[PDB]
């Protein structure tokens, strides 16, 4: 067994990890106070949950996480709520300004009063890995913090952990629900100080959650509280191989593997299926070949967008619950004839499927319903790159005037970063180009 | 439809189906930087005090 | 996250002791200082203006300020008078006579450095303090220069710190002297260069909106600094109170400021409401937006429809449809896109608080930085000029040692302002 | 209100479609760069599809089908005939086409079948009978063109003995209904037809331009479709739609219900409608084939008011309604 580090940076980053290892807990029976009564060896073991939990003496399950924030408020609601007896107090790192929605300001002037800190800290639980896979990163490109001080995390811990692979889960920016004028800045540079040192990113945006909220969940306004059990759902999804028995994306290095053929167009779009209500009376449940073909369903999509206009480079089923091979086979033959699905010419047009048998699990009391199969396809399609032209488009028509460029020159930063990190993600959109016509 | 890799175990299974064939800066460079910008906060400031001590 | 708060001269006084009455009512705190609250919202941000006093009595963390003792008399005398820190109030006893340079370079001078210690005591008390807000006129002589010298000073000491003002500006139409114009225009220039937002509230329009809309035939003070009262408490409703935003003074300066020295809002409020006269009839929230957004409800004299709005803050107070308020502005947005400029994507942002303000059950403050907020600054600027070119009112500035240049130099940089709120208006 | 942006300012058709759009008073054109709009009238080429059906509380239309180019570039037709089985198995209303890059085997394969079979051998980029000649030609030119049989024996209008081409225009909407306009043209030549001079311009190409004799039998070289017909009943003893335009319906579903999955906006974050232009030609047996199709077709000046007016009824007005039909519904 090898051990996974989550690091959960800014608001949207703490308060998704709240709801993943909230979620985890229930699927490994971990209580509140961290026992796990059906762990029968006491005080340790190499079990595939230990990947994501460590143990004491005393049979506590403690989260190998850590939470950074550069301001307390968010964080002080783990160290207050129902799961405070889970993490450790260091392993929640607050100070007392955030960044002012200034990806500069988390950057360098906050940032760099921090980063040793934080960096101490999570030297702590590496000390107590057998075997440290690497790291797995949680935060918003909107945040001043989520952007800039992330970027500065995700350097440090290439020089302090080189052979580590590092997963980000990204929350890319939704007018619905953001905060800040500025956070396409803030996304641009981050991305561009980060694409190097991230092995495999998964981008949620807050857009396609928010609307599945509303049309799959009947919530006429979501909160932060549905969209992230629903964004748990999905990581659980993804990191199930981590954290359970089985032959598929068992490290790091798998994801990276099996999704990402070359470096930097390494941002698989997730799709998950079937999202239903809690409230409805009567639900029929849907097949193998009903979720599977939803899987391509641009409104099931973390990302919107159109797979039919790309092409794919690698393509994972990760499937919970009553499903057989057999019926998977069915039903992918099914939907070859039915969709566009062209993969690149170098790569094998072919699907990688994996089965869990625990259907999934749900908050008591949340939104989402009970279900007899789910499935969250992972596709390293081109067709992602429109949220990047999305972005880029915005950025553009504010840098042009130099809106807002003082706040963060003011803190340090110098306007060619601007530039450079936009130079950046025209190479990204045309390498994306490149491999998608 | 070729199935490859079938791997099964109490938890569930995995495997493959193929349709058809194919057709970092330094720690010092890093404070370098950092550095660098705050360096251009404090001339900013002192530019500032300088100005209102005028 | 402190904000301390500093009202100078007697508008700045008079209407922060109203703002201070009106958010000591929001928090459910009497003028004993004791919290009679029923919800546990009004305390959970509490510590922004108050301090925690001895026996669980909230302090203002407020510091009064004048050059003459009469409008402070007044203030202690006021119903929430006793709820300040005697030690806050500084004050001399020469006054300013409506004059600027007195404020900023003779009497005011003199006092300067005793505000600064209080000020001081106060942010050394301070957990993380955001920065400062400053009540004050721009037409008389304390809180125009001496307020404009004390945002000096305060920068000086903290300069990493966010200075905010609530800035009265001078009207023919509610006027006590003909050197406004020139009081008004040298402040201007300090507040473009030593404040990160100034909420300009121009007695010309609450005159107005007194006359025009409330019906009130000959208004007082009492009645503009109602629509005053009203407006700041809305601008702050997201400092005072939690909600999804968790707002500061830094992150609003962030998000409306996309040019350092274009930092000045319109504020808007609806329904407009005169005195101690209810309007039992809610508005709808269609009816909030299309106010608030109206030109007749803008605190500055200026035609929203004459520039383009580079960004905009709207809050919502009371019970209703979050869809509904969502749906309504983005109607308004996508309705008259044209007053927007494309090139800062999706500048209007809002915020909804439960709790309303007293004696509605639906409120709407409306935070707007248009680039049409020039109309008020050629107004003043015309005005000046009118004057300047005959160097008239000029001796009671020059026997406080001033100097013509400085005039000269403080009409050239509120004109470059006004240039470059016009440079983007056509971009 | 509702919002519109026109980014095609060549576009007469939707020139058109905007004067009528403002005409109604419910619609107001805002910028080419605002993103507010609930209409676009896209550029021909990088339309970016990818930023519609972002703006939040605001239903995207846009007058063109992202992927619709794959039928509207003369080498993806061929290739989208030849690969897809909706379509190749026989096909028999598309002539027979190869595609070949300047920098062929299966075309020269047929090729010298014909020269075995002794039949007619004439084919076009343009038009020879001899393959190295128009081969060198495709190589000295240095971009992609196709090569298909050009038809020996079409029909030919008397008195005149000229050829023709007929254009049809196909609306199809956001829920891809297929709507064939009731009114055709006959894009003529006034040149009589001439079997044994191919490289003589005019009288084999049927283009409008082309035809700088202009005008000479009927007004603008456009003969209508109740001319045409009456010409067919009077001449041949047949109509119209007996004996072209069911083959050309034939056609139109055909070819839109096989691209319909790839390009189709039913479950997307913004909607498409697209105006199509079918270009086919009519051989002597009454036989008709199809030439290609045009993603940004214009329209005769006769029918530009009926037409734009039928876009805003059925393909606008559908989305965004407003404070014995023109089109013939293709079902499928
Ligand atoms: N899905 C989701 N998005 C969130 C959540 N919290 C914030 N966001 C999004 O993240 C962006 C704002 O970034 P934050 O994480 O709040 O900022 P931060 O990292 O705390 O950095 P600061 O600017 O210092 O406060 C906006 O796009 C929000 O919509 C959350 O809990 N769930
Ligand atoms: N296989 C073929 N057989 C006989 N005639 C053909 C032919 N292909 C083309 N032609 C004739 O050449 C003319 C032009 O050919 P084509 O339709 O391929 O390009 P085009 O000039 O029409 C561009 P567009 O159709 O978009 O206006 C047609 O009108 C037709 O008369
Ligand atoms: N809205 C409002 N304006 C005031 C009030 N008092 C004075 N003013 C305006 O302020 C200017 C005079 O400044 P004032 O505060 O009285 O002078 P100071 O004491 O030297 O600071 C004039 O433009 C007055 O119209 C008030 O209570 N409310
Ligand atoms: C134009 O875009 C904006 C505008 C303002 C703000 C933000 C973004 C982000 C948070 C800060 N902020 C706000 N701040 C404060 Cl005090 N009151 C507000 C009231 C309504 C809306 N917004 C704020
Ligand atoms: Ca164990
Ligand atoms: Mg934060
Ligand atoms: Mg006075
Ligand atoms: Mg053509």
């Amino acid at each position: 067994m090898r051990e996974c580090i989550s690091i959960h940076v800014g608001q949207a980053g703490v308060q998704i990890g709240n709801a993943c290892w909230e979620l985890y807990c229930l699927e490994h029976g971990i209580q509140p106070d961290g026992q796990m009564p059906s762990d029968k060896t006491i005080g340790g073991g190499d079990d595939s949950f230990n990947t994501f939990f460590s143990e004491t003496g005393a049979g506590k399950h403690v989260p190998r996480a850590v939470f950074v924030d550069l301001e307390p408020t968010v964080i002080d609601e783990v160290r207050t709520g129902t799961y405070r007896q889970l993490f450790h107090p260091e392993q929640l790192i607050t100070g007392k300004e955030d960044a002012a929605n200034n990806y500069a300001r988390g950057h360098y002037t906050i940032g760099k009063e921090i980063i040793d800190l934080v960096l101490d800290r999570i030297r702590k639980l590496a000390d107590q890995c057998t075997g440290l896979q690497g790291f797995l990163v949680f935060h918003s490109f909107g945040g001043g913090t989520g952007s800039g001080f992330t970027s500065l995390l995700m350097e440090r811990l290439s020089v302090d952990y080189g052979k580590k692979s590092k997963l980000e889960f990204s929350i890319y920016p939704a007018p619905q629900v953001s905060t800040a004028v500025v956070e396409p800045y803030n996304s641009i540079l981050t991305t561009h100080t980060t694409l190097e040192h991230s092995d495999c990113a998964f981008m949620v945006d807050n857009e396609a959650i928010y609307d599945i909220c509303r049309r799959n969940l009947d919530i006429e306004r979501p909160t932060y509280t549905n969209l992230n059990r629903l964004i748990s759902q999905i990581v659980s999804s993804i990191t199930a191989s981590l954290r359970f028995d089985g032959a598929l994306n068992v490290d790091l290095t798998e994801f990276q593997t099996n999704l990402v053929p070359y470096p930097r167009i390494h941002f698989p779009l997730a799709t998950y299926a079937p999202v239903i209500s809690a409230e409805k009376a009567y639900h029929e449940q849907l097949s193998v070949a009903e979720i599977t073909n939803a899987c391509f369903e641009p409104a099931n999509q973390m990302v919107k967008c159109d797979p039919r206009h790309g092409k794919y480079m690698a393509c994972c089923l990760l499937y919970r619950g009553d499903v057989v091979p057999k019926d998977v086979n069915a039903a992918i033959a099914t939907i070859k004839t039915k969709r566009s699905i062209q993969f690149v010419d170098w790569c094998p047009t072919g699907f990688k499927v994996g089965i869990n048998y625990q259907p999934p699990t749900v908050v008591p009391g949340g939104d989402l319903a009970k279900v007899q199969r789910a499935v969250c396809m992972l596709s390293n399609t081109t067709a992602i790159a429109e949220a990047w032209a999305r972005l880029d488009h915005k950025f553009d028509l504010m840098y042009a005037k130099r809106a807002f460029v003082h706040w963060y020159v003011g803190e340090g930063m110098e306007e060619g970063e601007f530039s450079e990190a936009r130079e950046d993600m025209a190479a990204l959109e045309k390498d994306y180009e490149e491999v998608g016509v | 439809m070729e199935v490859i890799e079938l791997n099964k175990c109490t938890s569930g299974q995995s495997f493959e189906v193929i349709l058809k064939p194919p057709s970092d800066p330094s720690l010092e460079e890093i404070q370098k930087k950092l550095e660098a910008a705050e360096e251009r906060r404090k001339y900013q400031e002192a530019e500032l005090l300088k100005h209102l001590a005028e | 996250r402190e904000i301390v708060h500093i009202q100078a001269g007697q508008c700045g006084n008079q209407i922060g002791a109203k703002f201070w009455e009106v958010i000591s009512d929001e928090h459910g705190i009497d003028p004993t200082g004791s919290y009679h609250g029923d919800s546990d919202l009004q305390l959970e941000r509490i510590n922004v203006y108050y301090n925690e006093a001895t026996g669980n009595k909230y302090v203002p963390r407020a510091i009064l300020v004048d050059l003459e003792p009469g409008t402070m008399d007044s203030v202690r005398s006021g119903p929430f008078g006793q709820i300040f820190r005697p030690d806050n109030f500084v004050f001399g006893q020469s006054g300013a006579g409506n004059n600027w340079a007195k404020g900023h370079y003779t009497e005011g001078a003199e006092l300067v450095d005793s505000v600064l210690d209080v000020v001081r005591k106060e942010s050394e008390s301070c957990d993380c303090l955001q920065g400062f807000q400053l009540t004050h006129s721009l037409g008389g002589g304390t809180g125009s220069g001496m307020g404009t010298l004390l945002i000096s000073k305060i920068r000086e000491e903290y300069p990493d710190r966010i200075m905010n003002t609530f800035s009265v500006m001078p009207s023919p139409k509610v006027s006590d002297t003909v050197v406004e114009p020139y009081n008004a225009t040298l402040s201007v220039h300090q507040l473009v260069e030593n404040t990160d937002e100034t909420y300009c509230i121009d007695n010309e329009a609450l005159y107005d909106i007194c006359f025009r809309t409330l019906k009130l035939t000959t208004p007082t003070y009492g009645d503009l600094n109602h629509l005053v009262s009203a407006t700041m408490s809305g601008v702050t409703t997201c400092l005072r109170f939690p909600g999804q935003l968790n707002a500061d003074l830094r992150k609003l300066a962030v998000n409306m400021v996309p040019f350092p020295r274009l930092h000045f809002f319109m504020p808007g409020f609806a329904p407009l409401t005169s005195r101690g006269s209810q309007q039992y009839r809610a508005l709808t929230v269609p009816e909030l937006t299309q106010q608030m957004f109206d030109s007749k409800n803008m605190m500055a004299a200026c035609d929203p429809r004459h520039g383009r709005y580079l960004t905009v803050a709207a809050i919502f107070r009371g019970r209703m449809s979050m869809k509904e308020v969502d749906e309504q502005m983005l109607n308004v947005q996508n309705k008259n896109s044209s007053y927007f400029v494309e090139w800062i994507p999706n500048n209007v942002k809002t915020a909804v608080c439960d709790i309303p303000p007293r004696g509605l059950k639906m409120s709407a403050t409306f935070i707007g930085n248009s680039t049409a907020i020039q109309e008020l600054f050629k107004r003043i600027s015309e005005q000046f000029t009118a004057m300047f070119r005959r160097k008239a009112f000029l001796h009671w500035y020059t026997g406080e040692g001033m100097d013509e240049m400085e005039f000269t130099e403080a009409e050239s940089n509120m004109n470059d302002l006004v240039s470059e709120y016009q440079q983007y208006q056509d971009a | 209100m509702y919002t519109f942006v026109v980014r095609d300012e060549n576009s007469s058709v939707y020139a058109e479609v905007s004067r009528l759009l403002l005409a109604t008073g419910q619609w107001k054109r805002l910028r080419k760069d605002n993103p507010r709009f609930n209409l676009m009238l896209g550029e021909r080429n990088r339309l970016p599809f990818g930023r519609l059906g972002h703006e939040p509380g605001l239903v995207q239309l846009v007058n063109y089908y992202r992927g619709a180019d794959k039928l509207c570039r003369k080498a993806s037709l061929v290739k989208l005939i030849k690969t897809s089985p909706e379509l190749s198995e026989s096909c028999t209303w598309f002539p027979e086409s190869y595609v070949i890059y300047p920098t062929r085997e299966v075309f020269l394969a047929a090729y010298n079948r014909r020269r075995e079979g002794r039949e007619g051998n004439v084919w076009i980029a343009l038009i020879s009978s001899e393959a190295s000649e128009l081969l060198d030609f495709i190589d000295e030119q240095g971009q992609v063109h196709v090569i298909q049989k050009y038809l020996e024996k079409p029909l030919l209008l008397e008195p005149g003995h000229r050829k023709f081409d007929i254009r049809s225009w196909v609306l199809v909407d956001h829920l891809y209904n297929i709507y064939l306009y009731r009114e055709g043209v006959l894009r003529t030549s006034s040149e009589p037809y001439n079997s044994a001079n191919f490289q003589d311009k005019t009288c084999h190409l049927t283009n409008h331009c082309i035809q700088k004799n202009y005008g000479r039998y009927e007004e603008g070289n456009e003969m209508f479709f109740e001319e045409f017909n009456q010409y067919l009943m009077d001449a041949l003893n047949t109509t119209l739609e007996n004996s072209i335009l069911l083959q050309i319906k034939h056609i139109i579903r055909s070819c839109l219900m096989c691209i319909e999955p790839a390009i189709s906006t039913k479950h997307l974050h913004y909607q498409s409608f697209q105006l199509f232009g079918f270009d086919f030609m009519v051989d002597e047996e009454l036989k008709v084939w199809l030439i290609e199709v045009n993603g940004a077709p214009a329209c005769a000046q006769k029918l530009y008011a009926e037409l734009c007016q039928g876009i805003v009824d059925v393909a606008i007005s559908s989305v965004f309604p407003l404070a014995t039909s023109i089109f013939i519904k293709l079902h499928h």
